[PDB]
């Protein structure tokens, strides 16, 4: 099983893009060991932008390949993404997802980290070397400017959603509900107050501003107390890697792009596999196993980041797979029709796989919603 | 064991409960803490509205769960 999206097209038009735009010389980067963010972010923001599209020469002090231009990558980037640092802070829990820390205001210079942050991923894109981000799939959909939609909220705030669900299912008007078009924020023990509408104390109706409501409930809780880092971040972007040249691919390319393939180990994966009114011996749970032993990494990669929201696998396997409540085994659960197409919750792992009537039928539907979807 | 109580207009709570405990508990210790009086607040938990006379169990609202808490006018 195969399918192409032209990932291998896009890939190679990104790649020749960054190398007919690489310039001469090489910039030099001076760092210690245990002072690599602080070496990296003083001599990367001291150099102009297109200075960062020379060859890399990095220096640890002290030692003695690129090669360690690697190891940098590496170090780099797990150090200034660890959230010791009050710029990324953990998702939910943990699940090797990082997402922008609105408290980053505890440092007066973090727009200026959040810029040199920017610059450094775009480096790392433009060099053809691989981050291990945290990055969610909505973020990286914010890079490419793309709209984010309710399910992409379920996968930043799940008891956020699912109020924003209630609130849509439910008569507001007959439970009495008293709600405006208006919402606060805490941040660092600061409430700040934001009118979703102008002069938003004004009142949420069964209809039909509470569709309205909860799509600006929506954008909102997005970048909420994160717009300043966000656009720092992007702009550092910019100025390396134009965020145009990314519109090649979709967000979950992107974070393919970035963070590089991994080998999915089937055994492994369905060992560590758990249903919801299915068995192992469902015979929809024996076509899905059949399906991903026939299918190459790519579309398997694809299936992960549908169900999980990432490519990228924990060490320890899919035995340590995390869901933004704590620990959670990628689940199936069996929901619907065989004329429904297939869910995901990535916040649970979860796939609710409705229960087709043939492998052909599954197959098919399958491929198509992790091929065509979120 | 703690559970948050959260709202959508933003502001938000920590509440110390007992698996035990029934709704009407839990919205006596919000009006405790907050000054709500109970016939006022709506609560819900993973999009199902919670009825007094259930437990806290019931639902299986653990550590850290996050219910939101809706006032009536």
């Amino acid at each position: 099983i195969a399918y192409e999206r032209g990932f291998r097209w896009k890939l190679a038009h990104f790649r020749y893009l960054c190398q007919s735009n690489a310039l001469p010389s090489h910039v030099k980067i001076n760092v210690s060991r245990q002072t690599l963010f602080e070496d990296s972010f003083q001599q990367i923001m001291a150099l102009k932008p297109y200075d960062l599209r020379r060859r890399l020469y990095v220096i640890f002090r002290g030692e003695e390949y690129g090669g360690l231009a690697r190891e940098w990558f590496f170090l780099l980037s797990h150090e200034v993404l660890n959230p010791m640092y009050c710029l990324f802070e953990y998702a939910g829990k943990n699940n090797y997802c990082l997402q922008i820390n609105p408290a980053s205001t505890i440092n007066p210079d973090h727009l200026s980290y959040f810029c040199f942050i920017g610059r450094f991923i775009a480096m790392a894109l433009f060099h053809g070397k691989f981050i291990d981000t945290g990055f969610s799939l909505p973020f990286y959909k914010r890079m490419l400017s793309k709209k984010l939609t309710i399910k992409d909220l379920e996968s930043i705030d799940t008891e956020f959603y699912n109020s924003l669900i209630w609130i849509r299912d439910n008569n507001i008007e007959e439970c009495g509900l008293e709600m405006y078009f208006s919402v606060d924020m805490e941040i660092l023990g600061k409430v700040t107050s934001h009118d979703l509408k102008l002069g938003g104390s004004n009142i949420l109706v069964t209809e039909e501003n509470k569709d309205e409501y909860i799509g600006l409930m929506t954008e909102w809780r997005f970048s909420r107390g994160v717009q300043e880092q966000t656009k720092a971040f992007l702009d550092g972007f910019n100025e390396v890697v134009p965020l145009q040249w990314l519109q090649y691919f979709d967000e979950k390319e992107l974070e393919v792009m970035l963070c590089g393939m991994q080998e999915v180990d089937l055994a492994d994966w369905q060992r560590n596999t758990v249903y919801r009114h299915y068995t192992r011996n469902s015979k929809q749970i024996i076509w899905f196993w059949q399906f991903v032993k026939e299918t190459d990494n790519e579309v398997r990669m694809r299936l992960l980041q549908f169900v999980t929201g990432t490519c990228r696998l924990p060490l320890g396997g899919f035995a340590e797979l995390m869901g933004s409540n704590g620990p959670q085994k990628f689940c199936i659960e069996k929901v619907g029709k065989d004329t429904w197409l297939p869910r995901s919750h990535t916040c649970f792992n979860r796939l609710d796989l409705p229960p087709y009537k043939s492998y052909e039928q599954l197959k098919e539907k399958l491929l198509f919603a992790i091929e065509e979807t979120e | 064991m703690h559970i948050f109580v959260k709202t959508l207009r933003g502001w938000s709570i920590t509440l110390e409960v007992e698996p035990s405990d029934t709704i009407e508990n839990v919205k006596a210790k919000i009006q405790d803490k907050e000054g709500i009086p109970p016939d006022q607040q709506i609560l819900i938990f993973a999009r199902k509205k919670l009825e007094d006379g259930r437990t806290l169990s019931d639902y299986n609202i653990q550590e850290k769960s996050s219910l939101y808490l809706f006032l009536r006018l």
